[PDB]
C-alpha cells in the first residue's frame, strides 16, 4: 500500500483514530515494566514471562538498553520494532555529540523519538509502531534525576514513577500510595525494596523473572546480581510476618 | 393454585462466610433491595424511588447465582426461585395467564421477592416468528414486559434476573421505565482470589502447611470455579492414596491438568 | 395435494402439427421414441429392449419448445400435466420434495399420462462439496427425481420430458441413460425453417397480397422462433391504425424492420451451447 | 385448540 | 408407520439378467444371506458376522441395481426406501419417523433395509449455524447409535448408496457400521465387457450375420449404463428405416451415436 | 382525556418541533384567515417519529393541555389489538362519541405491529386487524377538510410502518425528533433532579458536557442513582461529583454493547 | 402414584465387563474414582468433609472403546443405569421437552441413587445464535439450570450423570466447566501394547489355532483404533471361509489389514 | 375526480401511443375480431414509484368510465386465505354484467421477502387466479372498454406462470422528465395557489437535479406552505429554494468553511 491511507488516515466520527488506539491496546499483552526516581539515583525493572527453564539465560536480548554510559532505555509489548528505535536513538547520540562537540540532553531526546512515531503514523504505506517506551537517566554533569514516558501516539510526559503494559494498574497504585513528591527514598536500596515490593503482586515470587538496574551520576550504570536481588526478594518477604 | 408445587417455601443453607469472598457486590443489592424496605422513608429523605430490577451480564461459573443463594437467609422475608423454561405451555394461552395470577400471591406475598435464571429463553431481538406457534412465544414476552411494569406501586417487590450472555441476545425493552440497571460479575483479581481457598478447605485437613500464595498467579485467567475442583482433585489424589494426606504436589498435579484441558494461545510476536 | 389437483387444466386438448415448422425431423427423432411404447409397447419385447425413459429439449429461449411439449397431446389424445421446476420450494423442508412422490403415483392411477417440466436449472445443479445453509435442500429435493423415474422403484408406461435454456450446470448423474435416453437440440432455424413459421399467421389471418416473402425474410437472419407472432400481429397492429382494415404487405415492413433492433439492444445474451 | 406450536424452514 | 414390501411386487430381474462386476456379487453375499441362510458353518468358529456395507461409483454402473436380484432372493423382509424423506416439516417427525423402522425389522426379523441415496444426509462437519441442518444432522446421530449403539440387533445393516464416497463422516465409515466398501468402476478392460454386450444382447433379438467386435477394441474408456443405450438404439436404428430384425452396420450408424462427442468446448480459449 | 397537564416548562431539549406542531393545531383551530386569500384549509393532517422515548409522546401531550384539547387514553395495541372484538364497532362508537364534540384529539402509538408490517403475507396473518384500520379509513375523510378536527400518529420508526396508506389528502407530514445538544440537556436536570434533595449553586453542563448522544428518559435514572451516595455515605444531600461518579457508570458503563 | 411411561429406558445391562474394555486401564480408573466416593467411605470426604463430585464427559475420535465402557460399566454398577439415544428433541408441542427432561431426574430422586447416561449431545451442544436456531436451546438452557439454584442444593447430589460425545470444541464453554463436570477426560487411540490385547480378546472364540505371533500385525499397523481391529480381526476368518478351511493362518492377517487403509488413500510440498 | 387524460405535463408520446394498444380491446372488433389477431387482455406494465402512472392509468378511464374501487394485493393477505382470493375471480364476472369499469391491481411481490434466489416467492393467489380471470376472457368490443391490468416496481424480478408473458406484454418504461416537462408540473400543482411570479419554474428549469414525478408534488405543498409560514397572503415563490432541500433537510448546520 505504497500511500494509500488506509485506516491510519480515516477519522472517526468520534475523533480517533482506529488504529493507534488499537496499538496500546495490543501493548499491554507484553512484559511490564516500571520506573523511579528518588533524590539521586534512578532505577528501572522489567520481567522475564516464564520459560521452561531454556530461555537462554546467558545472552537475552533484554528490556534496558543502554545508549551512552548516562541514557537507558526500557519498553513494554513488540520487540521486532523496538529493536530500531534503539539503532536510529543511539545513532543521534553519536552524532549529536559529534557535530555539537558535546553529548545530548534527554529533553532532546525523548523529543525525537516521541516525535518520529508521529511521522510513522501521519504518512502513506506505514503502520505504527506498536510499541510504548521511557526514558531514563541524567543530563550531563547534573545531580538531577529524569525519565520520560513515550506511547505511539507520539506525546511524551514526564513522570516521577510510571508503569506499562501488563497489569499496570493493578500495579501503579501501589505506587502513588508510597511514592510521592512529598519527599524521594534516601538512595539506592530503598527505591529498590520500594521497587520490587510493587511488582510482587504479579511476580509468583519468581526472582529470577525479573531484571534491574540502576543509575547514578557521573554515569556510574550498572546491572545487579541475581543474588543480590533475591536477598532483597527473600528478607522483604521476611517482614511478611503478620 | 396451579403453582403451590412452585411456590418455594425452602430454608436453603448458604450465607456468609459461606460465600468465598465477593465484596464490591454484597452491598449492591441491598441497596437495590434493602435500604429500599429497611429505611424506604429515606427515599423520601432523598425523594424519589428506590430502584427496581437487576440483571447479570456473562459471568459463567462465576457467582452469577449464588448471591441468589446468599439472600436466601439474609433476606429475611419472602422469595421466590422460578426460572424460564417452567412458562411454556403444550396448550396456547395457558401459559401467559400465569404471570397475571403468580403476582396476587406476590401480592399476597407482600414482602416477597423472586430470582429468576435461564431468561435467555425470551429475550431475543428477533422476532419475525414465521409461524403461529413462537408468536405465542412473543406472547409469552409480552404480558410479562406487561405485567412487569404494568406493576405499579412496587412499594416491596424487586423482580430480577440473570444470565451468561445479553450483548447479542436480548432486546431493547430497556427502560428505566422498565428496568433500571445492570450489574456486572467476571474474572476475580488475585488478591480477590487469595479470599476464596484455605477457606474452604479451612473445614479440611492441610495435614501440612504449603504456602498456596505462591501457588496461583493473576497470569494464569482461572476460572472462579475450577477451585473447588483444585480443592478436591487433591483429595481425588489422595482418593488415590491409602494416605489421607494433604500435599502441595497434588494441587501441583492438577493445575497441571485441568488446564491440560484449558485454552493457550501462542505468543507468536510477543505481544 | 389438492395443489396436484389444480394443475391438470388442457391434459387432452389437440393443437396439432400444421400449425408448426422448422422441426419436421427433430419430431420424427421424436415420434419415434415417445408414442411407439405408448402405441405398439410389445415392439420393444419383440425386439428385446429396456424401453426408454426419458428425454429433454435444449436450445435459446422463445423458440417453440414448450409448443411442442403440448403439440404431442394432440396426436395421443391422451392425457397430460404441466408444471414448472420453480414453483416447487417452500419454507417447510420436505413439503417442496414430498409433492415429487406425490405425483408420480399420481400418474400411476391414470394414464397413458406424461409429464412436462420447465426451467429445471434451477434443480439442475452439480452437488457440491461445501455449500450454503440451504442450497443444499434442492439438492436433496433433486435427488428425489434422480430416484423415482429410475430408483428401487420400477416403473414404466409413464414419461417425463424437461428443457432448459442452459444445459451446462446440470448434476451429470441426472444425465445417466435409463434416466433419458435421448437429448436433441432445437436451435433457431434456418430461412426456411423461419418461413414456415412466418405465413401460419398469415394461414389464419386475412392476407391480400402475393407472397413478398425471399428479400423479406432476408432480413430473417436475425430473428427469433417466436418474435413472429408480434410481427404477424403488428402489421395489422398499425395498418387498421390509419383505419384502414384490410390488410396489405406494404405495413409489415415498417414493423419487421422495427422490431430488430428495439430486439437487438437487449438481444443475443447468450446461446448455452 | 387441540394443538400447539412447533415448526421449521430455511432462512433465505 | 413405515411400510414393508412382500410379493405385491418385486424388481423382476436376475443375478442372470445381470453381468460383470463378479467379485462384487460374491463379496455382497457374503454379508448378507448366506449368513441368514448357512449360520453354523461359520458359528463352528463363531466370529462376529460382517454386516450391511456401502458401495459407491461413479454414476450409474449398477450402484443402484444389484440390489435388485438379490432382493428378489432375499428369503427375507425388505424394504423400498430412499433418503430424502425422512426429513418432515415438523421437527420430530423425522427421528420418530426413524427409529421404529429398526423396530419393525426387530418386529420383522431377521430381515435388511436399504437406502438408494444418502450422501444429503452425510457430510463431514455436522455444520451448527443454522436451526434447519441440525436437524437433519440428528437423523444421522439417531442412526449412528441405532447401528452400533447398545444392543442393536442380529440384522445386517442400513446398505448406503451414492455418487461420492469422501463427503461424509468417518463416525460412520468404520467397522461395526460400514465394515465393507466397494467400488463400482468400468474402465473399459476388455475381460468383461466381451461378456456384458453379449448378457445384454442374448437376451434380445439379433441376426447371427453382423459384426460385432467392430467397436470393443476399437474403444476403450467406457462406461456401463450408456452401453444399453447404443443396443438400445440399434433397434432404434432399424425401424426408422422399418426393419423388423437388426443388421450389422447399426451398432456402426450407433457407435458414434451414444459415444463421440470428444472434446470441442472452447478448446483454443479454455486457458491460454 | 381533557388534561394532560405538561407543559413548555416541563420540556427542555431541542423544543423547536413544538412551533411547527404549533402549526396545524391552530390555523384550522383559530384563523385559516391568515391563509384564506392563498389556499384555505391548506393543511390537512400530520405525524410524528422518533427514536424510543425521544419526548415523540411528550410533546404533543405538551399541548393538549393548550387549546383546551382534549385527546384519547385507549391507545396503540395495548387496549384494542388484545381484547378484540369488532374493533371498527367501538370506532364507529368512537366517531359516534367524536362525531360533534370539539376541541379534541386522536393520538396512539405502538403502530408497528398494528398497522405497519402487513403481516408479508405470513406469520398467520390477521384480518380484524385491517378491516378496523380501514374502517377509520373510511372514517378518515368523511369531513376533515371543511370540517376541524385534526389527526396525529406516532411511531418509533415511520419506514417501518405502512406507506401504502399514505395517499397523500389523506396525509400531509412525518417530522421527525432526535438527541438534542447540551442545552436540551441543560434545562432537564432543572427539573427532574430539581425535585430531590440536592445542594445549590450547582453548574449542570458539565455533565451535559460528558452525555453525549443520548436521550432524555434515562437521565430520570441518573438522576435516580445520582441521589445514591450521601446514601452510600450515609450523608444527606446530593454533590455535583455524584453526578460524575454515576455518569462514569452508566454510559461509558453501558456502550460496552 | 407410579412413574411417566417415556422412563422406560431404565433398564438392564447387555452382555459386557471389564475384560473386554482393555489398554485405557488408567481410564476406567478415573470413572470408578467417581463412583467409589460416596459408596466406600462416603464419609472419607464427607466426613473429611471436602466436597462431593458429580458427572463427567470423555470423548475422543469415533470408535475408540467408548460405549462399551458406557455399558460395561453398568455390569458393575450396584446402583441403577439409565438410556438415551438422542429422542430428547421429541420437538412438537415445544414445551414437552422441557417436561421431558425435568420428569427426567425427580424420578431418579424417586429412585436415587442412580447413575445416568447421556450419548451424542453433540446435537444438543452449542448457543451461538442470531436469526433462527432454537426451539431445542430451552432444553439445554433447562437442563443446565435443572442442575442448579432451585434443585441445585440437591440436584447433582446423588445423581451422578455421565455424557459422552464427540468433539467438545463446538459447543457450550457453559457446560464443561466444573459446575456440572468435573473431568474432560480424553480417549486417544491406542499403543502398540495396547492394540495387541485388543486384537487378542475378540480373537477369543475362533479356533483351535496356531502358529501365530499375533502382535507383529500391530507392527504392520499403526495408531488407528482399538475399535477397528477386530475388523482385521473378522475378515481374517472370512477370507479362509471364502476357501473353507476352518483353520486360520498369519498369511490371512498380513492380507485383511491391508485390506482397509491402502484402498481408503498431491506432490505439492512447496514447504521445505 | 373526472380529471382530463393529461393533468400530468405534455406526454402526449406515450398516452397517444399508448392507448392505439387499447383500441382494439375498446373497440375495432369489426375487422380485429373477423382477423381474430392478438388482443393484450390488460397492458399490465411497469416504471418504479414516482411517476402518475396511476394518474395515466386512471386518467385513461376519463374516457372509459370506471368506478372509484381498485384493491390490491395488501387485501389478499390475511389469515389462512383464499376468500380474497376467491374474490379476485369473481371480481370481473361481477363486473362482466354490464361495464368498461376497469380496476388496478399494484404489486410489489417480494417487497416482503428476500430475492437471494432468482427462485423466487412468486406469491401464492396472484400467481393462480390471475390466470383464469385472463385466460377465459374477452370484451365483445363493446362495454369492456378497457381490460383490468396492474403494474410493478421493477421488470426483473418474476416467475412468468402460463400467459404471464405469453400475449400480455404491453409494456414501456416511462421516460423521466426534462426542464421543458418539469416548469409545467409544477405550474399544475399551483393552479390552485397564486404567488409572486417574479421568477417562473422556467428560471427553476435548470435548477432542478434528479427529481421524479411524485416527490415534485412535495414542493408547492411545502413551498406554498413555507410563504404562509410567515403568514404572508402574498405568497412568495423563494420559499421553494430552501424548501426543495427539505426532501432530505441537508443536515445544514453552520457551515464552518465553505
Ligand atoms: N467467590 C466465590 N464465592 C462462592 N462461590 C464461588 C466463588 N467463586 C466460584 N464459586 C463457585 O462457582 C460456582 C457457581 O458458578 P456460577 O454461579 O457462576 O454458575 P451458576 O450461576 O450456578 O450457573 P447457572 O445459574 O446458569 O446454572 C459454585 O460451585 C461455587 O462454589
Ligand atoms: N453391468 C451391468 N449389467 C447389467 N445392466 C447394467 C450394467 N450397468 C448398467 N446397467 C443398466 O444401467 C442401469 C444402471 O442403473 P444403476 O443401478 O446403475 O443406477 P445408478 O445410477 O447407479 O443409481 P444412483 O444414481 O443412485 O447410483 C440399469 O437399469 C441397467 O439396466
Ligand atoms: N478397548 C477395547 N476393547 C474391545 N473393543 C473395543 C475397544 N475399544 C473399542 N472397541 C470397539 O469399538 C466399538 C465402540 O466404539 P466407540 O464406542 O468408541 O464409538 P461410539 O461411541 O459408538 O461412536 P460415538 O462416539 O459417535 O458414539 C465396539 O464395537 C468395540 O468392540
Ligand atoms: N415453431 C413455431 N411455430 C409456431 N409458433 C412458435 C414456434 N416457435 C415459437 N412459437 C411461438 O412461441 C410462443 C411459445 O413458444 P414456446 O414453445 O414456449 O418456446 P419457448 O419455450 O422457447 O418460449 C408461442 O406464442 C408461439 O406462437
Ligand atoms: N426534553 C425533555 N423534557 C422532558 N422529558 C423528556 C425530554 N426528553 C425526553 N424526555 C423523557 O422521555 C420520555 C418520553 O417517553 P415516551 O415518548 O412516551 O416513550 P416512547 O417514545 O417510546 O413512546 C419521558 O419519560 C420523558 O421524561
Ligand atoms: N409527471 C407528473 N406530473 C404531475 N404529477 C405527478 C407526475 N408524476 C407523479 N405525480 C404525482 O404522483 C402522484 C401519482 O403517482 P402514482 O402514479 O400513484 O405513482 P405510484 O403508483 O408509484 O404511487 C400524484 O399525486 C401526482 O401528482
Amino acid at each position: 500500500m505504497s500511500g494509500y491511507d488506509r485506516a491510519l488516515s480515516i477519522f472517526s466520527p468520534d475523533g480517533h483514530i482506529f488504529q493507534v488506539e488499537y496499538a496500546l491496546e495490543a501493548v499491554k499483552r507484553g512484559t511490564c515494566a516500571v520506573g523511579v526516581k528518588g533524590k539521586n539515583c534512578v532505577v528501572l525493572g522489567c520481567e522475564r514471562r516464564s520459560t521452561l527453564k531454556l530461555q537462554d539465560t546467558r545472552i537475552t536480548p533484554s528490556k534496558v538498553s543502554k545508549i551512552d554510559s548516562h541514557v537507558v532505555l526500557s519498553f513494554s509489548g513488540l520487540n521486532a520494532d523496538s529493536r530500531i528505535l534503539i539503532e536510529k536513538a543511539r545513532v543521534e547520540a553519536q552524532s549529536h555529540r559529534l557535530t555539537l562537540e558535546d553529548p545530548v540532553t534527554v529533553e532532546y531526546l525523548t523529543r525525537y523519538v516521541a516525535g518520529v512515531q508521529q511521522r510513522y503514523t501521519q504518512s502513506g504505506g506505514v503502520r505504527p509502531f506498536g510499541v510504548s517506551t521511557l526514558i531514563a537517566g541524567f543530563d550531563p554533569r547534573d545531580d538531577e534525576p529524569k525519565l520520560y514516558q513515550t506511547e505511539p501516539s507520539g506525546i511524551y510526559s514526564s513522570w516521577s514513577a510510571q508503569t506499562i503494559g501488563r497489569n499496570s494498574k493493578t500495579v501503579r497504585e501501589f505506587l502513588e500510595k508510597n511514592y510521592d513528591r512529598k519527599e524521594p527514598p534516601a538512595t539506592v536500596e530503598e527505591c529498590v525494596k520500594l521497587t520490587v515490593r510493587s511488582l510482587l503482586e504479579v511476580v509468583q515470587t519468581g526472582a529470577k523473572n525479573i531484571e534491574i538496574t540502576v543509575v547514578k551520576p557521573d554515569s556510574d550504570i550498572v546491572a545487579l546480581s541475581s543474588e543480590e536481588i533475591n536477598q532483597y526478594v527473600t528478607q522483604i518477604e521476611q517482614e511478611k510476618q503478620e | 393454585p396451579m403453582v403451590s408445587v412452585m411456590k418455594m417455601d425452602k430454608s436453603p443453607t448458604e450465607s456468609y462466610s459461606d460465600i468465598g469472598g465477593l465484596e464490591s457486590q454484597i452491598q449492591e443489592i441491598k441497596e437495590s433491595v434493602e435500604l429500599p424496605l429497611t429505611h424506604p422513608e429515606l427515599y423520601e429523605e432523598m425523594g424519589i424511588k428506590p430502584p427496581k430490577g437487576v440483571i447479570l451480564y456473562g459471568a459463567p461459573g462465576t457467582g452469577k447465582t449464588l448471591l441468589a443463594k446468599a439472600v436466601a437467609n439474609q433476606t429475611s422475608a419472602t422469595f421466590l426461585r422460578i426460572v424460564g423454561s417452567e412458562l411454556i405451555q403444550k396448550y396456547l394461552g395457558d401459559g401467559p395467564r400465569l404471570c397475571r395470577q403468580i403476582f396476587k400471591v406476590a401480592g399476597e406475598n407482600a414482602p416477597s421477592i423472586v430470582f429468576i435464571d435461564e431468561i435467555d429463553a425470551i429475550g431475543t431481538k428477533r422476532y419475525d416468528s414465521n409461524s403461529g406457534g413462537e408468536r405465542e412465544i412473543q406472547r409469552t414476552m409480552l404480558e410479562l414486559l406487561n405485567q412487569l411494569d404494568g406493576f405499579d406501586d412496587r412499594g416491596d417487590v424487586k423482580v430480577i434476573m440473570a444470565t451468561n450472555k445479553i450483548e447479542t441476545l436480548d432486546p431493547a425493552l430497556i427502560r428505566p421505565g422498565r428496568i433500571d440497571r445492570k450489574i456486572l460479575f467476571e474474572n476475580p483479581d488475585l488478591s480477590t482470589k487469595k479470599k476464596i481457598l484455605g477457606i474452604h478447605t479451612s473445614k479440611m485437613n492441610l495435614s501440612e502447611d504449603v504456602n498456596l500464595e505462591t501457588l496461583v498467579t493473576t497470569k494464569d485467567d482461572l476460572s472462579g470455579a475450577d477451585i473447588q475442583a483444585m480443592c478436591t482433585e487433591a483429595g481425588l489424589l489422595a482418593l488415590r492414596e491409602r494416605r489421607m494426606q494433604v500435599t502441595a504436589e497434588d494441587f501441583k498435579q492438577a493445575k497441571e491438568r485441568v488446564m491440560k484441558n484449558k485454552v493457550e494461545e501462542n505468543l507468536e510476536g510477543l505481544y | 395435494d389438492p395443489l396436484v389437483y389444480n394443475m391438470t387444466s388442457f391434459e387432452q386438448g389437440e393443437i396439432t402439427f400444421d400449425g408448426i415448422g422448422g422441426l419436421t425431423e427433430q419430431i420424427r427423432e421424436l415420434r419415434e421414441v415417445i408414442e411407439l411404447p405408448l402405441k405398439n409397447p410389445e415392439i420393444f419385447q419383440r425386439v428385446g429392449i429396456k424401453p426408454p425413459k426419458g428425454v429433454l429439449l435444449y436450445g435459446p429461449p422463445g423458440t417453440g419448445k414448450t409448443l411442442l411439449a403440448k403439440a404431442v397431446a394432440a396426436t395421443i389424445g391422451a392425457n397430460f400435466i404441466f408444471s414448472p421446476a420453480s414453483g416447487i420450494v417452500d419454507k417447510y423442508i420436505g413439503e417442496s420434495a414430498r409433492i415429487i412422490r406425490e405425483m408420480f403415483a399420481y400418474a400411476k392411477e391414470h394414464e397413458p399420462c406424461i409429464i412436462f417440466m420447465d426451467e429445471v436449472d434451477a434443480i439442475g445443479g452439480r452437488r457440491f462439496s461445501e455449500g450454503t445453509s440451504a442450497d443444499r435442500e434442492i439438492q436433496r429435493t433433486l435427488m428425489e427425481l434422480l430416484t423415482q423415474m429410475d430408483g428401487f422403484d420400477n416403473l414404466g408406461q409413464t414419461k417425463i420430458i424437461m428443457a432448459t435454456n442452459r444445459p451446462d450446470t446440470l448434476d451429470p448423474a441426472l444425465l445417466r441413460p435409463g434416466r433419458l435416453d435421448r437429448k436433441v437440440e432445437i436451435p433457431l432455424p434456418n430461412e426456411a425453417g423461419r418461413l414456415e413459421i412466418f405465413k401460419i399467421h398469415t394461414a389464419k389471418v386475412k392476407k391480400t397480397g402475393e407472397f413478398d416473402f425471399e428479400a423479406a425474410v432476408k432480413m430473417s437472419d436475425g430473428f427469433n422462433g417466436a418474435d413472429i407472432r408480434n410481427c404477424a400481429t403488428e402489421a395489422g397492429f398499425f395498418a387498421i391504425r390509419d383505419d384502414r382494415d384490410h390488410i396489405n404487405p406494404d405495413d409489415l415492413m415498417k414493423a419487421v424492420r422495427k422490431v430488430a433492433e428495439v430486439k437487438k439492444l437487449e438481444g443475443t445474451i447468450e446461446y448455452q451451447k | 385448540s387441540a394443538r400447539l406450536g412447533g415448526a421449521s424452514i430455511a432462512v433465505q | 408407520s413405515i411400510s414393508v414390501m412382500g410379493e405385491n411386487e418385486k424388481p423382476d430381474v436376475t443375478y442372470a439378467d445381470v453381468g460383470g462386476l463378479d467379485m462384487q456379487k460374491q463379496e455382497i453375499r457374503e454379508a448378507v444371506e448366506l449368513p441368514l441362510v448357512q449360520a453354523d458353518l461359520y458359528e463352528q468358529i463363531g466370529i462376529d458376522p460382517p454386516r450391511g456395507v456401502l458401495l459407491y461409483g461413479p454414476p450409474g454402473t449398477g450402484k443402484t441395481m444389484l440390489v435388485k436380484a438379490v432382493a428378489n432372493s432375499t428369503k427375507a423382509a425388505f424394504i423400498r426406501v430412499n433418503g430424502s424423506e425422512f426429513v418432515h416439516k415438523y421437527l420430530g417427525e423425522g427421528p420418530r419417523m426413524v427409529r421404529d423402522v429398526f423396530r419393525l425389522a426387530r418386529e420383522n426379523a431377521p430381515s435388511i433395509i436399504f437406502i438408494d441415496e444418502v450422501d444429503s444426509i452425510a457430510t463431514k462437519r455436522f455444520d451448527a449455524q443454522t436451526g434447519s441442518d441440525r436437524e437433519v444432522q440428528r437423523i444421522l446421530i439417531e442412526l449412528l447409535t441405532q447401528m452400533d449403539g447398545f444392543d442393536q440387533s442380529t440384522n445386517v445393516k442400513v446398505i448406503m448408496a451414492t455418487n461420492r464416497a469422501d463427503t461424509l463422516d468417518p463416525a460412520l465409515l468404520r467397522p461395526g457400521r460400514l465394515d465393507r466398501k466397494i467400488e463400482f468402476p468400468s474402465l473399459r478392460d476388455r475381460r468383461e465387457r466381451r461378456l456384458i454386450f453379449g448378457t445384454i444382447a442374448s437376451k434380445m433379438s439379433l441376426a447371427p450375420e453382423a459384426d460385432l467386435d467392430s467397436l470393443i477394441i476399437r474403444n476403450d474408456s467406457l462406461s456401463g449404463a450408456v452401453i444399453a443405450a447404443i443396443m438400445q438404439e440399434a433397434g432404434l436404428r432399424a425401424v426408422r428405416k422399418n426393419r423388423y430384425v437388426i443388421l450389422q452396420s447399426d451398432l456402426e450408424e450407433a457407435y458414434a451415436t451414444q459415444v463421440k462427442t470428444d472434446n470441442t468446448v472452447d478448446k483454443f480459449d479454455f486457458y491460454k | 382525556e381533557e388534561k394532560p397537564d405538561v407543559t413548555y416548562s416541563d420540556v427542555g431539549g431541542c423544543k423547536d418541533q413544538i412551533e411547527k406542531l404549533r402549526e396545524v393545531v391552530e390555523l384550522p383551530l383559530l384563523s385559516p384567515e391568515r391563509f384564506a386569500t392563498l389556499g384555505i384549509d391548506p393543511p390537512k393532517g400530520i405525524l410524528l417519529y422518533g427514536p424510543p422515548g425521544t419526548g415523540k409522546t411528550l410533546c404533543a401531550r405538551a399541548v393538549a393541555n393548550r387549546t383546551d384539547a382534549t385527546f384519547i387514553r385507549v391507545i396503540g395495541s395495548e387496549l384494542v389489538q388484545k381484547y378484540v372484538g369488532e374493533g371498527a364497532r367501538m370506532v364507529r362508537e368512537l366517531f359516534e362519541m367524536a362525531r360533534t364534540k370539539k376541541a379534541c384529539i386522536i393520538f396512539f402509538d405502538e403502530i408497528d405491529a398494528v398497522g405497519g408490517a402487513r403481516f408479508d403475507d405470513g406469520a398467520g396473518g390477521d384480518n380484524e386487524v385491517q378491516r378496523t384500520m380501514l374502517e377509520l379509513i373510511t372514517q378518515l375523510d368523511g369531513f376533515d377538510p371543511r370540517g376541524n378536527i385534526k389527526v396525529m400518529f406516532a411511531t418509533n420508526r415511520p419506514n417501518t410502518l405502512d406507506p401504502a396508506l399514505l395517499r397523500p389528502g389523506r396525509i400531509d407530514r412525518k417530522v421527525e425528533f432526535s438527541l438534542p445538544d447540551l442545552e436540551g440537556r441543560a434545562n432537564i436536570f432543572r427539573i427532574h433532579s430539581k425535585s430531590m434533595s440536592v445542594e445549590r449553586g450547582i453548574r449542570w453542563e458539565l455533565i451535559s458536557r460528558l452525555c453525549p448522544n443520548s436521550t432524555g428518559a434515562e437521565l430520570r435514572s441518573v438522576c435516580t442513582e445520582a441521589g445514591m451516595f450521601a446514601i452510600r455515605a450515609r450523608r444527606k444531600v446530593a454533590t455535583e461529583k455524584d453526578f460524575l461518579k454515576a455518569v462514569d457508570k452508566v454510559i461509558s458503563g453501558y456502550k460496552k454493547f | 402414584a407410579d412413574p411417566l411411561v417415556s422412563l422406560m429406558m431404565v433398564e438392564k445391562v447387555p452382555d459386557s465387563t471389564y475384560d473386554m474394555v482393555g489398554g485405557l486401564t488408567k481410564q476406567i480408573k478415573e470413572i470408578k474414582e467417581v463412583i467409589e466416593l460416596p459408596v466406600k467411605h462416603p464419609e472419607l470426604f464427607e466426613s473429611l468433609g471436602i466436597a462431593q463430585p458429580k458427572g463427567v464427559i470423555l470423548y475422543g475420535p469415533p470408535g475408540t472403546g467408548k460405549t462399551l465402557l458406557a455399558r460395561a460399566v453398568a455390569h458393575h454398577t450396584d446402583c441403577k443405569f439409565i438410556r438415551v439415544s438422542g429422542a430428547e428433541l421429541v420437538q412438537k408441542y415445544i414445551g414437552e421437552g422441557s417436561r421431558m427432561v425435568r420428569e427426567l431426574f425427580v424420578m431418579a430422586r424417586e429412585h436415587a441413587p442412580s447413575i445416568i447416561f447421556m450419548d451424542e449431545i453433540d446435537s444438543i451442544g452449542s448457543t451461538r445464535v442470531e436469526g433462527s436456531g432454537g426451539g431445542d436451546s430451552e432444553v439445554q438452557r433447562t437442563m443446565l439450570e435443572l442442575l442448579n439454584q432451585l434443585d441445585g442444593f440437591e440436584t447433582s447430589k446423588n445423581i451422578k450423570i455421565i455424557m459422552a460425545t464427540n468433539r467438545l470444541d463446538i459447543l457450550d464453554p457453559a457446560l464443561l466447566r466444573p459446575g456440572r463436570i468435573d473431568r474432560k477426560i480424553e480417549f486417544p487411540p491406542p499403543s502398540v501394547a495396547a492394540r495387541a490385547e485388543i486384537l487378542r480378546i475378540h480373537s477369543r472364540k475362533m479356533n483351535l489355532t496356531r502358529g501365530i505371533n499375533l502382535r507383529k500385525v500391530a507392527e504392520k499397523m499403526n495408531g488407528c483404533s482399538g475399535a477397528d481391529v477386530k475388523g482385521v480381526c473378522t475378515e481374517a476368518g472370512m477370507y479362509a471361509l471364502r476357501e473353507r478351511r476352518i483353520h486360520v493362518t498369519q498369511e490371512d492377517f498380513e492380507l485383511a489389514v491391508g485390506k482397509v487403509m491402502n484402498k481408503n488413500q498431491s506432490v505439492a510440498k512447496l514447504f521445505k | 375526480p373526472t380529471e382530463t387524460y393529461s393533468d400530468v405535463g405534455g406526454l402526449d408520446k406515450q398516452i397517444e401511443e399508448l392507448v392505439e394498444a387499447i383500441v382494439l380491446p375498446m373497440k375495432r372488433a369489426d375487422k380485429f375480431k373477423d382477423m381474430g389477431i392478438r388482443a393484450p387482455k390488460g397492458a399490465l406494465m411497469y416504471g418504479p414509484p414516482g411517476t402518475g402512472k396511476t394518474l395515466l392509468a386512471r386518467a385513461c378511464a376519463a374516457q372509459t368510465n370506471a368506478t372509484f374501487l381498485k384493491l390490491a394485493a395488501p387485501q389478499l393477505v390475511q389469515m389462512y386465505i383464499g376468500e380474497g382470493a376467491k374474490l379476485v375471480r369473481d371480481a370481473f364476472a361481477l363486473a362482466k354484467e354490464k361495464a368498461p369499469t376497469i380496476i388496478f391491481i399494484d404489486e410489489l411481490d417480494a417487497i416482503g421477502t428476500k430475492r437471494f434466489d432468482s427462485e423466487k416467492s412468486g406469491d401464492r393467489e396472484v400467481q393462480r387466479t390471475m390466470l383464469e380471470l385472463l385466460n377465459q376472457l374477452d370484451g365483445f368490443s363493446s362495454d369492456d372498454r378497457v381490460k383490468v391490468l396492474a403494474a410493478t416496481n421493477r421488470v426483473d424480478v418474476l416467475d412468468p406462470a402460463l400467459l404471464r408473458s405469453g400475449r400480455l406484454d404491453r409494456k414501456i418504461e416511462f421516460p423521466l422528465p426534462s426542464e421543458d416537462s418539469r416548469a409545467q408540473i409544477l405550474q399544475i400543482h399551483s393552479r390552485k395557489m397564486t404567488t409572486d411570479d417574479d421568477i417562473n419554474w422556467q428560471e427553476l428549469a435548470r435548477s432542478t437535479d434528479e427529481f421524479n414525478g411524485a416527490q415534485l408534488k412535495a414542493v408547492t405543498v411545502e413551498a406554498g406552505m413555507i410563504a404562509l409560514r410567515n403568514g404572508q397572503s402574498s405568497v412568495k415563490h423563494e420559499d421553494f429554494v430552501e424548501g426543495i432541500s427539505e426532501v432530505q433537510a441537508r443536515k445544514s448546520k453552520s457551515v464552518s468553511f465553505y
